C-alpha cells in the first residue's frame, strides 16, 4: 500500500508594510542614493546566481561567483561616473559663487580702483577654471559610460523591451541622456575660443595693474575697456546654462547620465545579487521579500532571506539591512527620475515622497513523506484543491530532481524539490497571495489525490507607514 | 482416501496408473515384475474398500533418456500393458493421463498404414518434448515468466472473463504446471481436476464453449479444457489505451501494483487481439513495461508514455508481413517450389549448417505453409507459432549438441520471445567461403526413376543444398536456369529406355553449363 503523508504548514498570515520617505529631487540626494547602490556591490562583492540563450550571457558566465568577478570594471566605472557627478555638482557651486562683473565706469578711479579690477580679473579666471573643470567631468563621465556599456550589460543597459518581468534590461533611458550630453559639451567645446579669450584677457590685467596707475588708466580710458564687458558678458551667459541648464548643461546631462547609469545596472542585474545572509544565529529565517513595483502599475518581488541561509561576507552573499538600503536607495532613485526629474544642479530641489513597501512571513516549505512505492524512480508533483474549485496541478518533479516543472501562476514563488534518499518530497514556497489558500497533496503524476493532503489558510495584512 | 480415488473413473484405469507409475520411475526393471508390483497395490485398494528431498531423490533417478532402447488379438491387455509401460519406461515425464487417452487410440485402431504408425508415435514423443521444453522455459526465465506468458494466453481464450478470474487460474495453472514439472503426480493431475473442476462450477463467467466439456469424465473433461476453442470477444470493448495510455495516474497505479497493473495490460491485449502470437502479446508488454519504467520518472509522463503505440506498430507489423509474404509465394508456389525457395534462403544466410539439417528444416517448414496457409487470417499467426515454436526450438536443441555456427547459437541463448524475429533478418552470411567443387555429389543414377516420388524430392533438395554452398553467386537468373534445365533432364532421361546411359551423357554437359556460368 503507497503511503503519502503531507505533513506541511497550517495557517500563513504575511505582513507588509509601505513606509513613505520624504526626500528631496536635488542632484547631491540622488548622488548619494546612487553611492549606496554601486559601493555596496563593490565592497562586498555578493555572489551572483547561477541561473540558456533567454538568460544573460554574464549569468551562465560569472554566475555561482561573486559579483566583481563578472562586473568589476562596470563596478568601477559606476563609481567614477558618480564620484566625477558629484565633483561637478561641487564645481558648478564653485562656478556660481564666483561670478564676474561688469565693467561700470570706463573713465574713473574713484570706483573701479586698482583693488577692485584685481578682484574682477579673478573672478574672471575662477568662473573660467571652474567651467573648463566641469566640461572635462563631464566628458569623463561620458567615458565612463562607454565602459560601463559595451561590456557585460551591452544589449542590457540601455534597451528597455502579473506578466513578465524588465529584470536584465537597463530601461533607464541612458541612451537618451548621454545623446543630450554629447550634443550638451557639443556646443559648450565649440564655445572654447571665448573662455580661452576671457582667461588670456584676465591674465594681462592682472600684469597691467603692475603698471603705474595713471600711466595705465591713460590707455585703459582709450581697446581693452568694452572687451572685458564684452568678455565677462559670454562667461555669464555660459555659466548660467552650464548650472541652471537641464538638456543644455554638460553638467547637467553628466550627473543625469550618472543617476540614471547606476538605475540601470540595478535593474539589469541587481536581481540576481544573492542576499538573506545570516550574521548571527546560524540559519536566522530573515525571510523578507522586497517589493519592486514598476511605475505603470506592474509590480515584480525579491525574495531575499531564507540550506538557503549562509553567511554575509564580502564575496559571500549580503545581509538583509544592506538590500534594505538597496531598495530603499533604488525607490528613492527610481522616482524622481521617473517623476520629478533631476532639478537643475544650481536649483534647491524639489520635495518629493517615494514609497517603499516590504513583506515578511510569505514562506511556508511543505513535505510529503512517500513511502510504498520505489520513491527514487517515480516522478513526483504537488496538487492542490481549494474549495469548489477544479484540482489544480502546482509543480512536478521527476524522479533524479533534475526536471522540475511548475504551473504559471506558482511560477516564480514555489520550488519543488524531492529527497529520494529518506524518500520526501518537498514543496518551498515564498512570497504567497491569500489566493493560495488551499490544500495541498502531493501525488505521483498528477490528477486526483490518494492522501490526507495538506492545510489551507493565507491571510495578507498591509500597513502604510509614514 | 482410496474411496473417493477408486469411485471415480471406474476399476480398470487405476491398474494401468499404478503401472506406469513406477514404470517412469524405475526404469530398467523388466515388465512381469511390474505386472505383479501393479496387482499389488490394485488387490490392496479394492480392499480397503513422501517428504520433499525424498522425492527430490526420486527425482535425480529419474533418467530422462534411459539405457532400455495378432499379438493384440491374442491379449490386448498384456498387448498394451507392455505398450504402456514401455512408453513409461523410455519417457519418465510423459503426461499419464494422456498416455491413458493414446492408449484408447491405440486399442481402437487396432481392433479397426503409414499415417496410422508414423504420425501417431512422432505426435507423442513431440508432445513429450513439449512440456520438456515448457519446463525448461519455467526454469531460467522464472515464475513471472510463465505468469506472463499464461496470462496472454488464457485470456486470449476466455475474453469474457475478468482480469480477477484470468489471474487466479493464471496462479493455479502455474501451480499445475511447477508439480507437474516436479513429477509430483501426488499434487499435479489431483490439481489438474481440481482447476477443471473449478473452471465447471465458474464456467459461466469464464466461457460458454466449456459445456462439453464438463459433461466428459475427469480425464478427457480437463484434456479438452486444454483444447478448448477461443470465446468471442464483446466485441463492444473500448480501446485499452483509454485506460492505460491515453488516461492518466497510469505511473500511479503502476506504482500501486507494478506487475498487476502490467497484467491487466496484457489481459486487455490479448483478450482483443486472438489473431496474434502469444510471442507478440509478450512482445508489446515489454515494451510497455520498459516505457513505463522510461517514462514515469520523468517530471511528465504523461506526454513521455504517450505514442506509445507507436512503437507497438512495427512489432506488429514485421511477423504480419512475413505471414502474408509467405503464405502468398507458397500459394504460387506449391510446397515443394516454397520448400526449394526456403531451402536457397536458409542455406544463403547461414551455410555453415550441415546440409541435410538444412533440408527437413526446410522440408518441415513448408508443411508449415501448407498448413496455416489454409485457415484465414484470424488464426494464421497463432497456427504459425504452435509450429515454429517446436521447429526453432528442436534444431537449437540439435545445435547446442553440435555448435555449427554463431549466429545461430546467440539467436539460440537469447529471449524466446524475439527468437523467430532474430533468426529472421539474418543477412546472407559474409565473407562465406565457396566449398570445394566435388562432381561426386552431381552423379545421377536410373534409381531416381525407381525411388518413391517423397525419395525423389530429398535426392534434389539435398543437391541444391549443396550445390548453394559452392558458388555463392546467387542471382535468381542462374538458379532459374539451372533448375529449369536440370528438372527437364531428370524426365527427359528417365523416359529413355536405357535411362543409365542418358543420366550419364547429359550430366557432363549440364555440369559444362552449370559451370563455366558463374
Amino acid at each position: 500500500q503507497v503511503q503519502l503523508v503531507e505533513s506541511g504548514g497550517g495557517l500563513v498570515q504575511t505582513k507588509t508594510t509601505t513606509s513613505v520617505i520624504d526626500t528631496t529631487n536635488d542632484a547631491q540626494n540622488l548622488l548619494t542614493q546612487a553611492q549606496t547602490i554601486v559601493n555596496t556591490l563593490k565592497d562586498y562583492c555578493p555572489i551572483l546566481i547561477a541561473k540558456n540563450a533567454n538568460t544573460p550571457s554574464w549569468q551562465t558566465a560569472g554566475g555561482g561567483k561573486n559579483s566583481c568577478a563578472t562586473f568589476g570594471a562596470e563596478f568601477s566605472a559606476a563609481s567614477d561616473m558618480i564620484n566625477n557627478a558629484q565633483k561637478i555638482v561641487q564645481e558648478t557651486q564653485q562656478l556660481s559663487a564666483n561670478q564676474p562683473k561688469n565693467i561700470t565706469q570706463p573713465h574713473n578711479l574713484n570706483l573701479n580702483s586698482p583693488s577692485s579690477l584685481t578682484a574682477l580679473a579673478q573672478k574672471m579666471l575662477k568662473n573660467a577654471q571652474s567651467q573648463a573643470e566641469i566640461l572635462k567631468l563631464a566628458n569623463q563621465v561620458e567615458s565612463d559610460f562607454n565602459k560601463l556599456s559595451s561590456g557585460h550589460l551591452k544589449d542590457y543597459i540601455g534597451k528597455c523591451d502579473n506578466q513578465k518581468n524588465n529584470w536584465g534590461n537597463g530601461c533607464a533611458g541612458v541612451e537618451e541622456t548621454q545623446s543630450l550630453l554629447k550634443t550638451s559639451a557639443a556646443d559648450f567645446n565649440n564655445q572654447t575660443p571665448q573662455i580661452n579669450q576671457a582667461q588670456n584677457l584676465a591674465n594681462t590685467l592682472i600684469q597691467e595693474l603692475g603698471n603705474n596707475t595713471y600711466e595705465q588708466l591713460s590707455r585703459l580710458l582709450t581697446t581693452s575697456a568694452q572687451a572685458i564687458n564684452q568678455a565677462v558678458n559670454n562667461l555669464n551667459e555660459r555659466a548660467k546654462t552650464l548650472a541652471g541648464g537641464t538638456t543644455n548643461s554638460p553638467a547637467y546631462q553628466a550627473t543625469l547620465l550618472a543617476l540614471r547609469s547606476v538605475l540601470g545596472l540595478w535593474n539589469s542585474m541587481g536581481y540576481a545579487v544573492i542576499c538573506g545572509g545570516y550574521t548571527k544565529s546560524p540559519g536566522e529565517n530573515n525571510q523578507k521579500d522586497f517589493h519592486y513595483t514598476d511605475e505603470n502599475g506592474n509590480g515584480t518581488t525579491i525574495n531575499c532571506g531564507g540550506t538557503n541561509t549562509l553567511k554575509a561576507d564580502k564575496n559571500v552573499s549580503l545581509s538583509i539591512e544592506q538590500y534594505e538600503k538597496i531598495h530603499e536607495a533604488y525607490q528613492i532613485l527610481s522616482k524622481a527620475l521617473k517623476q520629478a526629474g533631476l532639478a537643475p544642479l544650481n536649483s534647491k530641489g524639489e520635495k518629493l515622497e517615494a514609497h517603499v513597501t516590504t513583506s515578511k512571513y510569505g514562506s511556508l516549505r511543505l513535505s510529503c513523506a512517500a513511502s510504498g512505492f520505489t520513491f527514487r524512480s517515480f516522478g513526483m508533483s504537488w496538487v492542490r484543491q481549494a474549495p469548489g474549485k477544479e484540482p489544480e496541478w502546482v509543480s512536478s518533479i521527476s524522479g533524479s530532481g533534475s526536471d522540475t516543472l511548475y504551473a504559471d501562476s506558482v511560477k516564480g514563488r514555489f520550488t519543488i524539490s524531492r529527497d529520494n534518499a529518506k524518500t520526501t518530497l518537498y514543496l518551498q514556497m515564498n512570497s504567497l497571495k491569500p489566493e493560495d489558500t488551499a490544500v495541498y497533496y502531493c501525488t505521483i503524476g498528477g490528477s486526483l489525490s490518494r492522501s490526507s493532503q495538506g492545510t489551507q489558510v493565507t491571510v495578507s495584512s498591509h500597513h502604510h507607514h509614514h | 482416501e482410496v474411496a473417493h480415488r477408486f469411485k471415480d473413473l471406474g476399476e480398470e484405469n487405476f491398474k494401468a496408473l499404478v503401472l506406469i507409475a513406477f514404470a517412469q520411475y524405475l526404469q530398467q526393471c523388466p515388465f512381469e515384475d511390474h505386472v505383479k508390483l501393479v496387482n499389488e497395490v490394485t488387490e490392496f485398494a479394492k480392499t480397503c474398500v513422501q517428504e520433499p528431498e525424498r522425492n527430490e531423490c526420486f527425482l535425480q533417478h529419474k533418467d530422462d533418456n534411459p539405457n532400455l532402447p495378432t499379438a493384440f488379438h491374442d491379449n490386448e491387455e498384456t498387448f498394451l500393458k507392455k505398450y504402456l509401460y514401455e512408453i513409461a519406461r523410455r519417457h519418465p515425464y510423459f503426461y499419464a493421463p494422456e498416455l491413458l487417452f493414446f492408449a484408447k487410440r491405440y486399442k481402437a485402431a487396432f481392433t479397426e498404414l503409414l499415417p496410422k504408425l508414423d504420425e501417431l508415435r512422432d505426435e507423442g514423443k513431440a508432445s513429450s518434448a513439449k512440456q520438456r521444453l515448457k519446463c525448461a522455459s519455467l526454469q531460467k526465465f522464472g515464475e513471472r515468466a510463465f505468469k506472463a506468458w499464461a496470462v496472454a494466453r488464457l485470456s486470449q481464450r476466455f475474453p469474457k472473463a475478468e482480469f480477477a478470474e484470468v489471474s487466479k487460474l493464471v496462479t493455479d495453472l502455474t501451480k499445475v504446471h511447477t508439480e507437474c514439472c516436479h513429477g509430483d503426480l501426488l499434487e499435479c493431475a489431483d490439481d489438474r481436476a481440481d482447476l477443471a473442476k473449478y473452471i465447471c462450477e465458474n464456467q459461466d463467467s469464464i466461457s460458454s464453449k466449456l459445456k462439453e466439456c464438463c459433461e466428459k469424465p475427469l480425464l478427457e473433461k480437463s484434456h479438452c479444457i486444454a483444447e478448448v476453442e477461443n470465446d468471442e470477444m464483446p466485441a463492444d470493448l473500448p480501446s485499452l489505451a483509454a485506460d492505460f495510455v491515453e488516461s492518466k495516474d497510469v505511473c500511479k497505479n503502476y506504482a500501486e501494483a507494478k506487475d498487476v497493473f502490467l497484467g491487466m495490460f496484457l489481459y486487455e491485449y490479448a483478450r482483443r487481439h486472438p489473431d496474434y502470437s502469444v510471442v507478440l502479446l509478450l512482445r508489446l508488454a515489454k515494451t510497455y513495461e520498459t516505457t513505463l519504467e522510461k517514462c514515469c520518472a520523468a517530471a511528465d509522463p504523461h506526454e513521455c508514455y504517450a505514442k506509445v503505440f507507436d512503437e507497438f506498430k512495427p512489432l506488429v507489423e514485421e511477423p504480419q508481413n512475413l505471414i502474408k509474404q509467405n503464405c502468398e509465394l507458397f500459394e504460387q508456389l506449391g510446397e515443394y517450389k516454397f520448400q526449394n525457395a526456403l531451402l536457397v534462403r536458409y542455406t544463403k544466410k547461414v551455410p555453415q549448417v550441415s546440409t541435410p539439417t538444412l533440408v527437413e528444416v526446410s522440408r518441415n517448414l513448408g508443411k508449415v505453409g501448407s498448413k496455416c496457409c489454409k485457415h484465414p487470417e484470424a488464426k494464421r499467426m497463432p497456427c504459425a507459432e504452435d509450429y515454429l515454436s517446436v521447429v526453432l526450438n528442436q534444431l537449437c536443441v540439435l545445435h547446442e549438441k553440435t555448435p555449427v555456427s554463431d549466429r545461430v547459437t546467440k539467436c539460440c541463448t537469447e529471449s524466446l520471445v524475439n527468437r523467430r524475429p532474430c533468426f529472421s533478418a539474418l543477412e546472407v552470411d559474409e565473407t562465406y567461403v565457396p566449398k570445394e567443387f566435388n562432381a561426386e555429389t552431381f552423379t545421377f543414377h536410373a534409381d531416381i526413376c525407381t525411388l518413391s516420388e517423397k525419395e525423389r524430392q530429398i535426392k534434389k533438395q539435398t543437391a541444391l543444398v549443396e550445390l548453394v554452398k559452392h558458388k555463392p553467386k546467387a542471382t535468381k537468373e542462374q538458379l532459374k536456369a539451372v533448375m529449369d534445365d536440370f528438372a527437364a533432364f531428370v524426365e527427359k532421361c528417365c523416359k529413355a529406355d536405357d535411362k543409365e546411359t542418358c543420366f550419364a551423357e547429359e550430366g557432363k554437359k549440364l555440369v559444362a553449363a552449370s559451370q563455366a556460368a558463374l
